[PDB]
């Protein structure tokens, strides 16, 4: 019957699902549980590089807040 | 009597002209075609599960040739060569001689299954129902020689399929 | 971790292409009142694997090519570019977040024409070269409308960033304000990928350029061709059927986005089973005399519409 | 694991791949092509066994000689057999291809396509039913299943 | 760097598949087998090139709408598209978009 | 001009001035088998199967043409029930041909799906063939003097059930083709044939009626019981491939109309001429009567003698006028048997119909002529 | 409603074949998991089923034996293994098994 086509579509659906899921999960793993920072314009990159210097460790995704101010 | 297939005049009123303009720009008749293929997607396919299911046949089916016997085991063929004379492809070669007990029997009965056209004229011309076309249609070989049948092969086919050949003849001899 | 991401994209793309062949043979089968592959594995699930193994252990013809350097370059270019058009796709997060991602996909798609033209030379047959030329004319002609249609849609988006199309469609699908462009974008994707009713290469009794290839190299062109069908239909969903993106549940986007791309991919099989084939001059007159006049007019209407409605999108 | 065991398994894998993906090129010459088209029709649907409906001569794995082969046509049949990548099998469908058939004694007929090309399976009938042809194809799969190329290579 | 890795990976994989596609079957040892310019096609390619050059001038339209000179910008945007339409109209009426000899 | 020896059972030697076609030279004989010469060595009964294999999509129509020719020379008349079966299976066979003609024509130009739908209907008409004769295609059922066997009990019910649902099958074919613009672009104004040229070039069948010529041998020179059934003859107005396509679709509809009447008006009685010097006796009486056994023996060894004479007998076969010029010398074996295939004259006109069209149109023109090379080559 | 009864028919196919193991056996041998009415078994082990709610052609089928004449036919089933007595019934040449 027609529903015997679903097994092929489900496999194709799972295959098309891994690239989206994998990329989203790797970004959060590589960026401390946050989304990867987007720098399309120089201003965004300037802030991101500044975060690298302000974080201590040379990581832009390690954010420092009020506890870092005297 | 006759009828015209393509002799219509398209109405040129504004509504009809706009109906054709919508058909041209909105692809109405093309989507109507997608509807028909969509419906077939949800019908039950007509495919059967061969070899576990087989296509329907009838008692008259003209399959593999075979030689039959009487209920006593005596061969029906008495070497009359009517099948040989009628065979349009000249696929039958027969030789005969008086048997040891004096009966009229064949010492050769070959059907070249690669000259045969499976016409059935042999089973029609036989006066003793000796040569028949049985119901088997699955006997493809791996070599050309295996399709040159002799008397031993044809008799074996009769002994093999006599259970089904007799029932087919019983169900059709009244139409003959 | 980035290298793992690349392979997490490349392998599923090929696997999806492997099982799009099974889906196409079964969706075509049921639309034709039959089943399609259901013997090789449960419901034909192992059919793509059998075909793949069989092709790669069959002797390749490899005739006396004119060059033998364009004979290897062509399949490499075809499959290299097909995989390269996925790296900017947001699903919802791109592998590579390009600012001009939309323009990058147009550029790579235009380079794919060289695969047809290089394999036509390597064929060494004059007739095989004529078929390649007709395929190039069809491909370049129908990417004129892709560029202008894409430009018209971006005037409602505001940039060439692919991930901005997600924001642009956060209240409504772009299929609504731009369904006329959607109709002409969908058909241009069919013509770009040489899909029916625009498949003259496979349109026996008239013409394929990739005919001297067989077994393995043939499978490389086939994988590239079927990888672009998925990619084009993924692009269509992003461009006209945007999916809402919740940053805390990114898998919801992927599930919804995946379903839309499958339905559009199956529409390609739906169309192939329903219509006859265009003549070569008829699909040229479809582009030059029907699509192009409308695409130019709609482009003017879409440059001016945001201005007169005070609805110009943000530059960033 | 012994070498005779690895080679035995590799034979099954390649044998399974080849018999599960038999793409035929059909020489539809005469009436037997109509029965060949009925094997592709919904009733039997050759495509569900992995047998694609129509395949180009440079992608095909088996040639089905379906119809009378005349002298005028014999050179072009050999020309297509020689251009078919290996492994390549040939199936003779019907009496005309088998041994000449109704036209065995004609001045213009090749008395069997097996004097022009090697043949692997003979399907008898005039025409063989769509089911009798499907039996031949399934019989070719079993023939391919018995091949022992790798095992024979390992014993050279 | 990420982009360079992606490009290198895609084409490296494409190359490896091609080489092992021309030689994997050669693991098997099969028996040795032995043994007009058309002016209309050229016109299509040239027309595409010229139409493709006028697209190049239209691509920056999304950025052009951000100016404070919308009256000037909209006037020239419609000028380029209209002349692109006049180019099509000329070939159309001169039998340039035809395939019958 | 570029020359293309396309080659293979059709070889076209064409010279092209770009996209256009300037000269088309069909090369035939790739399926020439000497059918006409072999028949001279066969008795009149042995030669009958040769006519199933000429136009192998319209088997029983070919058998009927040869049966009428021999009966005319024999000066006998098949019984009325045999003539209703021959008309009944004459029109079932027209459906088999037109399904093949319309759907392979559509298959060649890209439309692949209607082929499968209508071949499930062909697979059910092949069961009617196999139930009356035991063969799906080559029945050898229609013979001089009538038919071979009476219809099996329960057959006409199944034909009624089949004919009841078939009009919907055609309607689905037309939902895919008739109004489809892509299909109208491939056929409208393609292969236009003027009425005067069609007559001079020896055309027949839909090739004439598609150009407005009102001619159909079933109505002008009726045979069997075709003057006792009401049906209409489709007539085109433009002479293009689209008009011929519509004609073939409408004939499939008028065939269901004739079939509906053959079932209702099927009479009783014997099914082969009650003249044992032409038709073989019943088997039961062959095994009890001396005269019946002698005639069975002679009819199957020597055959019947046909009085001397020559006739040209033609019928409205699905592909056009199919006829035989049959010469009898007075013996049991025909002296000469020329077969007039409708597709032989149609193909000879491919060079004219294709003048001024593109290469892809030659595929559409060949489909519209409905060419099967079994009858062209013979 | 009918939606829920469809999923129940699928489940009872597993029970109608004798558990999961039997269900998978007929899925990998016969590529079909319908449940029919056992009409009989021949001397070689072939089992013949029927179901008259299926359309003509699919209302009679044979599940071939796993061993015939000393040959292992678990995977290598052949259409010629049906004996003549069951050949006539399985091909709808008669109504009587
Ligand atoms: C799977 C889930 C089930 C639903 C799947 C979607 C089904 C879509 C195909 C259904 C076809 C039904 C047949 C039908 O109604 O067509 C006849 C109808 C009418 O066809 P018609 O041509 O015969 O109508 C006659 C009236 N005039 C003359 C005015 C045309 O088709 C339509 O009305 C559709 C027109 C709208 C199409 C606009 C497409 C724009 C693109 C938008 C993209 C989204
Ligand atoms: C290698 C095999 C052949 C590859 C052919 C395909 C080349 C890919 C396209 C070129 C790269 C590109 O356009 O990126 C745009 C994209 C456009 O992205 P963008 O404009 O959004 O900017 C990205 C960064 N922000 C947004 C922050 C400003 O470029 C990049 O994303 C990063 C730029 C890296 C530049 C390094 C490129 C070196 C390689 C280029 C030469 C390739 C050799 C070709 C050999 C001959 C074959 C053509
Ligand atoms: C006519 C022939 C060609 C037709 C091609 C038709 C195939 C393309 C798909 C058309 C149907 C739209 C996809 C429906 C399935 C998507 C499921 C989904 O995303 O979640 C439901 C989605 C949920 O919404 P969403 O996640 O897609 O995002 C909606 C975006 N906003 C909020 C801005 C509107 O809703 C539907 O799709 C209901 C329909
Ligand atoms: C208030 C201001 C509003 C301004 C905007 C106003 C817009 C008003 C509407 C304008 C008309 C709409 C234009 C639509 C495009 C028309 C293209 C055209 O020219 O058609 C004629 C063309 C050809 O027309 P023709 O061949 O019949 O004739 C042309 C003209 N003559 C007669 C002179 C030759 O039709 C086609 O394009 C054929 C399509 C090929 C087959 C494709 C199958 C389609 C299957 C359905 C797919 C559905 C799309 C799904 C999209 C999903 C995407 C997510
Ligand atoms: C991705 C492409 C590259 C993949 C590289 C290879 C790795 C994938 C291997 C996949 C194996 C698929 C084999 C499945 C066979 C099957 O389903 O049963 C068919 C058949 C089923 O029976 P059948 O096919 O003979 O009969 C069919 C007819 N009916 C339906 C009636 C039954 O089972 C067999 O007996 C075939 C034996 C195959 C043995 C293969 C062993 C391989 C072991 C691994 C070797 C090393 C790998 C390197
Ligand atoms: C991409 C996804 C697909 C990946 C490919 C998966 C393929 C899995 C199987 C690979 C190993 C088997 C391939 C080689 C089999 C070729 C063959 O059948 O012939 C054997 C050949 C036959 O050699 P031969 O000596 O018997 O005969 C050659 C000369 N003739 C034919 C003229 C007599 O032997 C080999 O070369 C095998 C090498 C060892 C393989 C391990
Ligand atoms: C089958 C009948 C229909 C026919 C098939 C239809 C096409 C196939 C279906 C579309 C493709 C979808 C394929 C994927 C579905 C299965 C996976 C899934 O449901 O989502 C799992 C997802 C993973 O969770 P994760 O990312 O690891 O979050 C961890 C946070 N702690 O968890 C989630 O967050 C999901 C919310
Ligand atoms: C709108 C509905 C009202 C309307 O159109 O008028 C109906 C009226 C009656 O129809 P009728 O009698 O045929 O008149 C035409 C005879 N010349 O018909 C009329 O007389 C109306 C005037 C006839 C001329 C109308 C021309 C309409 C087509 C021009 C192109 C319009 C394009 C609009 C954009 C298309 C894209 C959506
Ligand atoms: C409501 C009222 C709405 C306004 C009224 C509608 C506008 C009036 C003009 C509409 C008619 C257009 C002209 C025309 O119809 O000519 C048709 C002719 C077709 O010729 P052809 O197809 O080659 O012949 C084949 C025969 N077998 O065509 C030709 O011969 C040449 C056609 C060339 C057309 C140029 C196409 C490019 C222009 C695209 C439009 C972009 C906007 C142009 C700028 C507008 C500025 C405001
Ligand atoms: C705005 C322009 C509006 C006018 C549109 C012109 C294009 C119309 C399509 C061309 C077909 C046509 O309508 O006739 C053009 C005519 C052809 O000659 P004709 O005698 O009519 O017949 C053919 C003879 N071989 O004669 C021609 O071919 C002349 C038209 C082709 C040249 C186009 C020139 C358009 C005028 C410029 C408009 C844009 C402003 C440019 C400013 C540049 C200043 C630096
Ligand atoms: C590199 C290309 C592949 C080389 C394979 C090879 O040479 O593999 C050899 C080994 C066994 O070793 P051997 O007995 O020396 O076989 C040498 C080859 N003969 C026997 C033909 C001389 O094959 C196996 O065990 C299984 C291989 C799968
Ligand atoms: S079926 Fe016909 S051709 Fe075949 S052996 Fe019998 S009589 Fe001869
Ligand atoms: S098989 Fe029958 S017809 Fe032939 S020789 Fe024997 S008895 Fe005579
Ligand atoms: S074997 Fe029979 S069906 Fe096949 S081509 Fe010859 S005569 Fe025709």
């Amino acid at each position: 019957m027609w529903f015997e086509v679903l097994p092929g579509i489900a496999v194709m659906g799972v295959c098309l699902f891994i690239p989206g899921m994998a990329t989203a999960r790797i970004h959060r793993f590589s960026n401390g549980g946050k989304e990867k920072r987007v720098a399309h314009y120089p201003y965004q990159w300037y802030l991101m590089e500044r975060d690298r210097r302000v974080s201590g460790v040379n990581r832009s995704y390690v954010s420092k807040g009020l506890e870092n101010i005297d | 009597t006759y009828k015209y297939v393509n002799l219509r005049e398209p109405s040129m009123d504004m509504k009809s002209v706009t109906d054709r303009a919508a058909q041209t720009l909105l692809w109405t008749e093309l989507i109507r075609g997608l509807g028909m293929t969509l419906s077939y997607l949800f019908r039950e396919p007509a495919t059967i599960n061969y070899p576990f299911e087989k296509g329907p046949l009838s008692p008259r089916f003209r399959g593999e040739h075979a030689l039959r016997r009487y209920p006593s085991g005596e061969e029906r063929c008495i070497a009359c060569k009517l099948c040989e004379a009628v065979c349009p492809a000249q696929a039958i070669t027969i030789e005969a001689e008086p048997r040891a007990d004096g009966s009229r029997r064949t010492t050769r009965y070959d059907i070249d299954m690669t000259k045969c056209i499976y016409c059935g004229f042999c089973q029609e011309a036989c006066p003793v129902d000796a040569i028949v076309e049985g119901p088997n249609f699955e006997f493809s070989t791996e070599t050309h020689e295996e399709l040159l049948y002799n008397k031993e092969k044809l008799l074996n086919n009769g002994d093999k399929w006599e259970a089904e050949i007799a029932a087919n003849i019983q169900a059709d001899y009244l139409y003959r | 971790m980035f290298m793992i991401n690349i392979l997490m994209l490349i392998i599923p793309i090929l696997l999806a292409v492997a099982f799009l062949t099974l889906v196409e043979r079964k969706v075509l089968g049921y639309m034709q009142l039959r089943k399609g592959p259901n013997v090789v594995g449960p419901y034909g699930l192992l059919q793509p694997i059998a075909d793949a193994i069989k092709l790669f252990i069959k002797e390749p013809l490899r005739p006396a090519t004119s060059s033998a350097s364009m004979f290897i370059l062509a399949p490499i270019m075809a499959l290299g570019l097909a995989l390269t058009m996925w790296i900017p796709l947001p699903m919802p997060y791109p592998l590579i977040n390009m600012n001009l991602g939309v323009l990058f996909m147009l550029a790579m798609s235009s380079l794919a024409v060289y695969s047809i033209l290089w394999s036509g030379w390597a064929s060494n047959s004059k007739y095989a070269l004529i078929g390649a030329l007709r395929a190039v004319a069809q491909t370049i002609s129908y990417e004129v409308t892709l560029a202008i249609i894409l430009l018209s849609v971006l005037l409602m988006s505001g940039s060439f960033t692919l991930s901005t199309l997600i924001t642009t469609q956060e209240q409504m699908w772009l299929i609504l304000p731009a369904w006329p462009l959607a109709m002409m974008w969908f058909i241009s994707t069919l013509a770009e990928t040489n899909r029916a009713p625009f498949d003259l290469t496979e349109g026996e009794s008239e013409l394929g350029f990739n005919v001297e290839y067989a077994a393995g190299p043939f499978a490389l062109f086939f994988m590239a061709e079927y990888a672009n069908i998925i990619m084009m239909n993924i692009f269509t969903a992003i461009l006209f059927l945007g999916t809402s993106h919740n940053p805390h549940m990114p898998e919801l986007y992927t599930i919804n986005f995946t379903i839309k791309s499958l339905l559009l991919t199956m529409s390609f099989l739906w169309i192939r089973a329903s219509y006859p084939r265009f003549r070569y001059d008829q699909l040229m007159h479809l582009l030059w005399k029907n699509f192009l006049p409308l695409t130019l007019a709609l482009c003017m209407w879409h440059v001016s519409l945001p201005i007169l409605t005070s609805g110009i999108p943000p530059q960033t | 694991s012994r070498g005779e065991y690895v080679v035995a398994k590799l034979d099954d894998l390649i044998n399974w791949a080849r018999r599960s993906s038999l793409w035929p090129m059909t020489f539809g010459l005469a009436c037997c092509a109509v029965e060949m088209m009925h094997m592709a029709a919904p009733r039997y649907d050759m495509d569900r066994f992995g047998v694609v409906f129509r395949a180009s001569p440079r992608q095909s794995d088996v040639m089905i000689v379906a119809g009378t082969l005349t002298n005028k046509m014999a050179p072009a049949l050999r020309k297509v057999y020689d251009q078919m990548p290996e492994p390549r099998y040939v199936v003779s469908m019907g009496s005309c291809a088998n041994g000449g058939g109704y036209y065995h004694y004609s001045y213009s007929v090749v008395r069997g396509c097996d004097r022009i090309v090697p043949v692997d399976i003979y399907v008898p009938g005039c025409p063989p039913t769509a089911e009798a042809l499907l039996y031949g194809i399934l019989q070719l799969q079993k023939k391919i299943k018995r091949e022992k190329r790798l095992r024979i290579w390992y014993r050279r | 760097m990420n982009l360079m890795l992606a490009l290198l990976t895609n084409f490296t994989l494409a190359t490896l598949l091609v080489i092992i596609a021309f030689w994997l079957p050669q693991l098997n040892v099969y028996s040795e087998k032995t043994s007009p310019f058309s002016m209309k096609f050229f016109l299509v390619a040239i027309t595409f090139l010229l139409f493709d050059l006028e697209i190049a001038l239209l691509l920056p339209l999304p950025w052009a709408s951000q100016t404070a000179n919308l009256n000037t910008m909209l006037t020239m945007a419609l000028f380029l598209i209209i002349l692109l339409a006049v180019s099509l109209a000329y070939e159309w009426t001169q039998k340039g978009l035809e395939w019958t000899e | 001009n570029l020359t293309l020896n396309f080659g293979p059972v059709l070889r076209l030697v064409m010279e092209l001035s770009g996209e256009m076609v300037r000269k088309c030279d069909p090369h035939i004989g790739l399926l020439h088998r000497g059918t006409e010469k072999l028949i001279e060595y066969k008795t009149y009964l042995q030669a009958l199967p040769y006519f199933d294999r000429l136009d192998y999509v319209s088997m029983m129509c070919n058998e009927q043409a040869y049966s009428l020719a021999v009966e005319k020379l024999l000066n006998i008349r098949p019984p009325p029930r045999a003539q209703w079966i021959r008309v009944l299976f004459g029109e079932i066979t027209r459906l088999l041909n037109h399904i093949m003609a319309v759907t392979t024509h559509a298959l060649d130009i890209g439309a692949m799906t209607p082929f499968f739908w209508m071949f499930e209907e062909r697979e059910k008409m092949f069961e009617f063939y196999e139930r009356v004769s035991g063969a799906r295609m080559h029945a050898a059922y229609v013979r001089p003097g009538g038919v071979h066997q009476d219809l099996p009990l329960g057959l006409m019910d199944d034909i009624y059930e089949f004919s009841k649902n078939f009009s919907l099958r055609i309607d689905e074919l037309e939902e895919m083709l008739t109004n489809n613009r892509i299909w109208r672009n491939r056929t409208v104004d393609i292969g236009i044939v003027t009425a005067e040229d069609a007559l001079n070039y020896g055309f027949s069948g839909v090739m004439l009626r598609g150009s407005g010529i009102q001619w159909d041998l079933r109505k002008t020179q009726p045979y069997d019981v075709y003057d006792q059934v009401e049906f209409d003859v489709p007539i085109g107005s433009r002479g293009d491939c689209y008009d011929r396509y519509l004609c073939r679709v409408e004939e499939m509809r008028q065939s269901i109309r004739i079939i509906s009447q053959c079932l209702n008006k099927m009479p009783p009685g014997e099914i082969k001429v009650d003249d044992a010097k032409v038709s073989p006796p019943k088997r039961a009486e062959m095994k009890t009567s001396m005269e019946s056994l002698i005639h069975h023996f002679k009819l199957y060894t020597e055959g019947y003698q046909v009085p001397p004479g020559a006739t040209y007998t033609a019928i409205e076969a699905p592909k056009g006028e199919f006829g035989v010029y049959l010469v009898s010398d007075g013996s049991s074996r025909p002296y000469r048997c020329k077969i007039k295939a409708p597709g032989f004259a149609h193909l000879a006109g491919l060079d004219k119909m294709s003048k001024g069209h593109m290469l892809a149109d030659v595929v559409a023109i060949i489909g519209t002529q409905d060419i099967v090379f079994g009858e062209v080559d013979r | 409603m009918e939606l829920l009864q469809v999923l129940k028919r699928g489940l009872q196919q597993v029970s109608g074949h004798g558990g999961l193991r039997g269900y998978l056996r007929v899925l990998f041998r016969a590529n079909d998991v319908r449940v029919g009415t056992l009409v009989g078994e021949d001397k070689y082990g072939n089992k013949y089923y029927e179901d008259n709610k299926q359309f003509f052609g699919r209302h009679r089928w044979v599940i071939y034996t796993t061993e015939m004449n000393g040959k292992n036919t678990f995977w290598d089933v052949d259409g010629s293994m049906v004996p003549p007595e069951w050949h006539r019934w399985l091909h709808c040449m008669t109504d009587d098994p």
